[PDB]
């Protein structure tokens, strides 16, 4: 380009070529799970009377 | 990249966005 644009492109480049900063990204996924089933049940069977 | 589209309306002046340094070059 023209020397006037060359000097303009030279500033654009210098700004655009800036050392891009780095990022360390730690994620922390914590899950906790449990629960209580309970099955208690009573059955009575009698020949004479009847059963449940 | 997203800002380029926004500004393109305002212009529509000559724009591009550098995906790397995430900078906008307008003239």
């Amino acid at each position: 380009a023209q020397p006037d644009v060359m000097a303009e492109l030279e500033q654009v480049v210098a700004k655009l070529d800036i050392r891009r900063a780095q990022v360390l990204v730690e994620a922390i996924i914590v899950e906790i799970a449990d629960g209580d089933g309970l099955n208690l049940g009573v059955q009575w069977a009698n020949t004479n009377g009847g059963g449940t | 990249k997203d800002m380029v589209e926004v500004l393109k309306g305002v212009s529509s002046l000559a724009i591009s966005a550098d995906e790397t340094t995430n900078a906008l070059v307008i003239t």
